[PDB]
C-alpha cells in the first residue's frame, strides 16, 4: 500500500532516533536509584513510619 | 518490496537497540541491591475511608498540598476531599458520567476529568461566584481519555485511547503538541518531576518517554507482555515503573533504556491498574485486579506489604507529595487513605 | 410466650 | 518486546496443504490463548481459529472446520496452523494474534485493524 | 411425684435445648454478620435484627424454666418486668422482622425496579428502627402492668391489667393473636405466594432442569419458613385460645406439659430462624465457602 | 473551629446532594448498546464520543449508551460498563460472513472478568433480511456454519405465523449459536435473552423492559440470598 510504507518509514526513523542515544550501564543506573533511595529513606513517611503527632491521618 | 525492506531495516534496528541494551546490562538491580537490608514488613492501615461516591471510582489524583484530593467516579461525579477530615470540599457533576481519569492542578485552582466523551474537561475551582463550572472543554482526541496531568494552570498532557497523547493549551483549547507512536490505547501517563519529559504506557505492551516541548518520543521501553494500564515516574525522574495486565510491574531506567526489575509472584495472575512510588521511591505501591494492593520493595523486588482493604477492583492509587499517605480508590465506590 | 399467662 | 513471527505461507495449488508456523517471543507463550486470524484482499480481518492456553479448548470459524488444524507447542513457543484442502477463498494474509491478557477466556480485539499483539502475517495464496 | 418430677425435668431439658440452640445459632449469626458479612445489604440488616430479637427472646428461657422448676418467681419484680417485657417486645420484633423479610422479598421479586430504591440499606435501618419502635408500644404497657403477686404460697410474675382485668386480659390475648400470629401469617403467606407466582415466570437458570431445580429450592425454602412459623406459633396461640375460652383442668400434668411444649415451640421458631434464614442464605453459603476456600 | 464547622456543613450539604443524585441515578437503568456497523443497533428502540438514548417503559427510565467515537479496540473502554444492568447485543442475523465475528464478540463479552456478571439482551436483528436470504437460497449457512447441516429446529421453538420452516431453522440456529456460548460458562451470574427482530419492530423497548425486569429480579434474589 502507501499508508503501511509511511508507517514503517516513521517506525524506522523513530528506531534510528532511539538507537542513537547515550545509554549508561545498568550498574550505574541501579547505583543511582539505590543512592536516591537511601538518600531519602528518612524523609519517606511510608518507609520509616513517623509518630502519630507528625501524622495528620492519626 | 519497499515495505519488506523497511521491515528488515526495522528488525535490524531493534536488534541493534537490543544489543546495546544487553551491552549496558553488565549487572542487574537485584545483584547490586542484594546486600542492602530489606524494608521489613510494611503494614499500612486504613486511616480514612472516603465514602460518598455511589458508583465505581476510576481515578484519583492527590493535590500538591498533600491534603486535598480529587476522585472521579462513574456516577458522574468528581469529588474533591479534605483527606485529613474526610470533608468533601467539592462535588462536580459531570456532563458525561463515563469518566476514566482525573487530575488535580499543582496550583490547586483547577481539576480535569475525561473519559468516553473523548474530551478533557477543565473545571475552575476558584470562580468569583464560588461555584465550580466548566472552565474549558478540550475536544480533539478521537478516543477515550485515559489519563491527564496538569503541568501548570495553562498546559495539560492528556493520554487517550486513540493511541496518542496530547499537550494542550487550556486558554486556547488547542492541542499544541500531538505525541504519536503508540500502536495501542495509551492507558496512563506520568509527568517527570521537572515536567520536561513524560512517560506513557499503552496497550502495545510498551512505554514511551516523550519530550514535552520537542514533541517526539525520545525512548521506547519494552519488556511487558500485555497492556500497560499504569505508569509512574521514580521520584528522581531517571526511572519509572509500569503496571500491566501480565500480572507484573516493571521498573525501567531512562538512562539505561531497559527494564531494571520485574515485580511479580506466582500467586499473582491479575493485572495492575495503578502504580505509584513512595517519596524516596523505595516502595512501589501497585493496585491490582484481585481487589488488593501490593507494596513492593522497589530495589529488591520483594512484596513488602498487602493493602487488602477493598471489596472490588482497585482502579487507582496515589501517593502524597510529602509522602505521608497513599490513597487507593477502587470499584467498590470507596477511596481509602493508608500509612 | 405463654409462660406467664 | 512481544514479537510474533509468521512463516510457512506462499503459493499453493487449490486442494493443497500448507503448514503455518509462528515463533512467539517476549511473553510466556503458555499463559495466553492463541489465535489465527486472516485478511483477504479487499476484506477485513477475519478470525479463523483459537487454541487455549493448555491446548485443550480449540475452536475454528466454520469456513475452515474440517480443513484447518490449530496446534501449539508451548516448549518451543510456536503456534501452528495446518491448512489442508485449501480453497481459493483461503487466499489471505494470515496473522498469528495473541489474546491481549494472560489467563483469560475472553479474547478481545485480535481482529482489530491496529491490534498490537499480532504479527506482520504471512501471505497464503491459493491459486492455480 | 416421680411422674411430675420426670415431666418437670423433661420440660426443663426441652427449654434448655431450645435456649442453647437458639442462643448458639443467633450469636453465631450475629458474629458472622459483624465480622465477615459487614451489613452491606438490606437483607443482612434484617437477618441481624432477627438474630438479635431471637437471642433476646431465647434469653428469657432460663428464667421460665427456673419458674417452672421452683413453681414460683424468685427473681423480684424488676426482673419480672424485664423478663416479661423482653419476652413480649422481642416476640413482636422477631415476628415483625420475619414479616418484613417476607415483604422485602416480595418487593424484591414482584416490584423489582421499585426495589432498587426501597431495598437500600439505609431504608433497611430506618424500617428496622420503625419495627423496634412500633413494638415499644406493646413493650411499655407490658413493663408497666407486670407485677409479682402472692398466689398459693408462691410468687407469680403476671400482668396486672386495669379493671376489669379479665376483659383487658382477653383483649390483650386477642390482640397478640391478631397482630403477632394472624396478620403476620397473612402478610407472609400473601407476600411469599405472590413472590412464588412471579418466580414461576422468571428465568432463573439456563435449561429446564436447572431452572426448575432453583425454583423448587426457593419454593421449598418458602414452604419450610411458612410451615415452621405455623407449627411453631399456632400451637401456643391455639392453646391460649383454649385456655381463655374452654374450662380446661389447668392443673393436669398433661395440660401443663402441652402448654410448655407450645411455649418451647414458640421459642423453637426463634431457635430455627438462623437455620431458615442464614444457613439457607446463598450469600452466607458463598461467604462460608470463601472462608473454607 | 468556625471555618472547620463551615467545611463540615458544606460537606454535609454535598452529601445531601450526592444522596439525592444517587437516588435519581439508582432509578435509571443503565444499558450498554453493542453491535457491528451492519447490525442496525441505532434503530432498535427508535427513539461526539459516547451517545446516549433515553427511553421510558412503564415509568422505568432506560439510558442506553452506544459507544461511538472510539477505535475498534474495546478491551479497555468496555470495562467502564461493569455496573450496567444489561448489555444489548445487536447482531445482523442475515450477514452470515460476520456472524462468527459477532459470536466471537459475544464470547468476549460473555467470558470477560469485568463483564461476566452482566446479562445480555440479544437482538438478532434483520430477521426480514434473514428470511429473504433463506428463501432466496443463494447464500447458505452451511458455507459458514457446517453444523447447520446437522441442526434441527428445537421443540421449544415458537415460529411466527406464516413462517417458512427453513427460516425458522436458520433463526433458531443463529440463536443456538449464541446460546451455546451463553450456556457454556457463567451459569447463574448472568443470562442471555434472545429476541428475533426486524427494523420495523416497535416492541423492542418492551422486550428490553421485560428482560431488564428479569435481570433486576435475579439481582434482587441474589441480594436477598434466595438465589
Ligand atoms: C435494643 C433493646 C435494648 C432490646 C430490648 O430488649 C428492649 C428494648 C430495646 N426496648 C424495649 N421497649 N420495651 N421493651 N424493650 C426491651 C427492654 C426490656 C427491658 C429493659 O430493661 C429495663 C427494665 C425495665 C423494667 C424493669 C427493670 C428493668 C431493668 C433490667 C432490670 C430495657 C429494654
Amino acid at each position: 500500500n502507501t499508508a503501511s510504507i509511511a508507517q514503517a518509514r516513521k517506525l524506522v526513523e523513530q528506531l534510528k532516533m532511539e538507537a542513537n542515544i547515550d545509554r549508561i550501564k545498568v550498574s550505574k543506573a541501579a547505583a543511582d536509584l539505590m543512592a536516591y533511595c537511601e538518600a531519602h529513606a528518612k524523609e519517606d513517611p511510608l518507609l520509616t513510619p513517623v509518630p502519630a503527632s507528625e501524622n495528620p491521618f492519626r | 518490496s519497499e515495505l519488506d525492506q523497511l521491515r528488515q531495516e526495522a528488525e535490524q534496528l531493534k536488534n541493534q537497540i537490543r544489543d546495546a541494551r544487553k551491552a549496558c546490562a553488565d549487572a542487574t538491580l537485584s545483584q547490586i541491591t542484594n546486600n542492602i537490608d530489606p524494608v521489613g514488613r510494611i503494614q499500612m492501615r486504613t486511616r480514612r475511608t472516603l465514602r460518598g461516591h455511589l458508583a465505581k471510582i476510576y481515578a484519583m489524583h492527590w493535590g500538591t498540598d498533600s491534603r486535598l484530593l480529587v476522585s472521579a467516579s462513574q456516577d458522574g461525579k468528581l469529588i474533591i476531599w479534605d483527606s485529613y477530615t474526610t470533608n468533601k470540599v467539592h462535588a462536580i457533576p459531570l456532563r458525561s458520567s463515563w469518566v476514566m481519569t482525573c487530575a488535580y492542578a499543582p496550583s490547586g485552582n483547577y481539576v480535569a476529568c475525561g473519559g468516553l466523551d473523548n474530551i478533557c474537561s477543565i473545571y475552575n475551582l476558584k470562580t468569583r461566584e464560588g461555584n465550580v463550572r466548566v472552565s474549558r472543554e478540550l475536544a480533539g482526541h478521537t478516543g477515550y481519555l485515559s489519563c491527564c496531568r496538569f503541568l501548570d494552570d495553562n498546559q495539560i498532557v492528556t493520554s487517550s485511547g486513540d493511541t496518542t497523547c496530547a499537550l494542550w493549551d487550556i486558554e486556547t483549547g488547542q492541542q499544541t503538541t500531538t505525541f504519536t507512536g503508540h500502536t495501542g490505547d495509551v492507558m496512563s501517563l506520568s509527568l517527570a518531576p521537572d515536567t520536561r519529559l513524560f512517560v506513557s504506557g499503552a496497550c502495545d505492551a510498551s512505554a514511551k518517554l516523550w519530550d514535552v516541548r520537542e514533541g517526539m518520543c525520545r525512548q521506547t521501553f519494552t519488556g511487558h507482555e500485555s497492556d500497560i494500564n499504569a505508569i509512574c515516574f521514580f521520584p528522581n525522574g531517571n526511572a519509572f515503573a509500569t503496571g500491566s495486565d501480565d500480572a507484573t510491574c516493571r521498573l525501567f531506567d531512562l538512562r539505561a533504556d531497559q527494564e531494571l526489575m520485574t515485580y511479580s509472584h506466582d500467586n499473582i495472575i491479575c493485572g495492575i491498574t495503578s502504580v505509584s512510588f513512595s517519596k524516596s521511591g523505595r516502595l512501589l505501591l501497585a493496585g491490582y485486579d484481585d481487589f488488593n494492593c501490593n507494596v513492593w520493595d522497589a530495589l529488591k523486588a520483594d512484596r513488602a506489604g498487602v493493602l487488602a482493604g477493598h471489596d472490588n477492583r482497585v482502579s487507582c492509587l496515589g501517593v502524597t507529595d510529602d509522602g505521608m499517605a497513599v490513597a487507593t480508590g477502587s470499584w467498590d465506590s470507596f477511596l481509602k487513605i493508608w500509612n | 410466650y405463654x409462660g406467664f399467662x | 518486546q512481544v514479537q510474533l513471527q509468521e512463516s510457512g505461507g506462499g503459493l499453493v495449488q487449490p486442494g493443497g496443504s500448507l503448514r503455518l508456523s509462528c515463533a512467539a517471543s517476549g511473553f510466556t507463550f503458555s499463559n495466553y490463548k492463541m489465535n489465527w486470524v486472516r485478511q483477504a484482499p479487499g476484506k477485513g480481518l477475519e478470525w479463523v481459529s483459537d487454541i487455549s492456553q493448555s491446548g485443550a479448548s480449540i475452536s475454528y470459524t466454520g469456513s475452515v472446520k474440517g480443513r484447518f488444524t490449530i496446534s501449539r507447542d508451548n516448549a518451543k513457543n510456536t503456534l501452528y496452523l495446518q491448512m489442508n484442502s485449501l480453497k481459493p477463498e483461503d487466499t489471505a494474509v494470515y496473522y498469528c494474534a495473541r489474546c491481549p491478557a494472560p489467563f483469560t477466556r475472553d479474547c478481545f480485539d485480535v481482529t482489530s485493524t491496529t491490534y498490537a499483539y499480532r504479527g506482520q502475517g504471512t501471505q497464503v495464496t491459493v491459486s492455480s | 411425684s416421680a411422674s411430675s418430677l420426670a415431666l418437670a425435668i423433661a420440660i426443663t431439658a426441652l427449654y434448655s435445648a431450645v435456649c442453647a440452640v437458639g442462643l448458639l445459632g443467633n450469636v453465631l449469626v450475629m458474629f458472622g454478620i459483624v465480622r465477615y458479612t459487614k451489613m452491606k445489604t438490606a437483607t443482612n440488616i434484617y437477618i441481624f435484627n432477627l438474630a438479635l430479637a431471637d437471642a433476646l427472646a431465647t434469653s428469657t428461657l432460663p428464667f421460665q424454666s427456673a419458674k417452672y422448676l421452683m413453681e414460683t418467681w424468685p427473681f423480684g419484680e424488676l426482673l419480672c418486668k424485664a423478663v416479661l417485657s423482653i419476652d413480649y417486645y422481642n416476640m413482636f420484633t422477631s415476628i415483625f422482622t420475619l414479616t418484613m423479610m417476607s415483604v422485602d422479598r416480595y418487593i424484591a421479586v414482584c416490584h423489582p425496579v421499585k426495589a432498587l430504591d426501597f431495598r437500600t440499606p439505609a431504608k433497611a435501618k430506618l424500617i428496622n428502627i420503625c419495627i423496634w419502635v412500633l413494638a415499644s408500644g406493646v413493650g411499655v404497657p407490658i413493663m408497666v402492668m407486670a407485677v409479682t403477686r402472692p398466689r398459693d404460697g408462691a410468687v407469680v410474675c403476671m400482668l396486672q391489667f386495669p379493671s376489669p382485668s379479665w376483659y383487658w386480659d382477653t383483649v390483650t390475648k386477642i390482640c397478640v393473636f391478631l397482630f403477632a400470629f394472624v396478620v403476620p401469617i397473612l402478610i407472609i403467606t400473601v407476600c411469599y405466594g405472590l413472590m412464588l407466582l412471579r418466580l414461576r415466570s422468571v428465568r432463573l437458570l439456563s435449561g429446564s432442569k436447572e431452572k426448575d431445580r432453583s425454583l423448587r429450592r426457593i419454593t421449598r425454602m418458602v414452604l419450610v419458613v411458612v410451615g415452621a412459623f405455623v407449627v411453631c406459633w399456632a400451637p401456643i396461640h391455639i392453646f391460649v385460645i383454649v385456655w381463655t375460652l374452654v374450662d380446661i383442668d389447668r392443673r393436669d400434668p398433661l395440660v401443663v406439659a402441652a402448654l410448655h411444649l407450645c411455649i418451647a415451640l414458640g421459642y423453637a421458631n426463634s431457635s430455627l430462624n438462623p437455620v431458615l434464614y442464614a444457613f439457607l442464605d446463598e450469600n452466607f453459603k458463598r461467604c462460608f465457602r470463601q472462608l473454607c476456600r | 473551629s468556625a471555618e472547620d464547622k463551615a467545611a463540615v456543613e458544606r460537606s454535609k450539604m454535598i452529601d445531601r446532594n450526592l444522596r439525592e443524585d444517587g437516588e435519581k441515578a439508582a432509578r435509571e437503568v443503565k444499558l450498554l448498546l453493542l453491535g457491528a456497523d451492519n447490525s442496525g443497533k441505532s434503530t432498535i428502540v427508535k427513539q461526539s464520543g459516547i451517545f446516549e438514548t433515553k427511553f421510558q417503559v412503564d415509568k422505568v427510565n432506560f439510558h442506553m449508551f452506544d459507544v461511538g467515537g472510539q477505535r475498534d479496540e474495546r478491551r479497555k473502554w468496555i470495562q467502564c460498563f461493569n455496573d450496567v444492568t444489561a448489555i444489548i447485543f445487536v447482531v445482523d442475523s442475515s450477514d452470515y460472513n460476520r456472524l462468527q465475528e459477532a459470536l466471537n464478540l459475544f464470547k468476549s463479552i460473555w467470558n470477560n472478568r469485568w463483564l461476566r456478571t452482566i446479562s445480555v439482551i440479544l437482538f438478532l436483528n434483520k430477521q426480514d433480511l434473514l428470511a429473504e436470504k433463506v428463501l432466496a437460497g443463494k447464500s447458505k449457512i452451511e458455507d459458514y456454519f457446517p453444523e447447520f447441516a446437522r441442526y434441527t429446529t428445537p421443540e421449544d421453538a415458537t415460529p411466527e405465523p406464516g413462517e417458512d420452516p427453513r427460516v425458522t431453522r436458520a433463526k433458531y440456529f443463529i440463536r443456538d449459536e449464541f446460546l451455546r456460548i451463553s450456556t457454556a460458562s457463567g451459569d447463574g451470574r448472568h443470562y442471555c435473552y434472545p429476541h428475533f427482530t426486524c427494523a420495523v419492530d416497535t416492541e423492542n423497548a418492551r422486550r428490553i423492559f421485560n428482560d431488564v425486569t428479569d435481570i433486576i429480579i435475579k439481582m434482587n434474589l441474589r441480594d436477598c440470598g434466595l438465589f
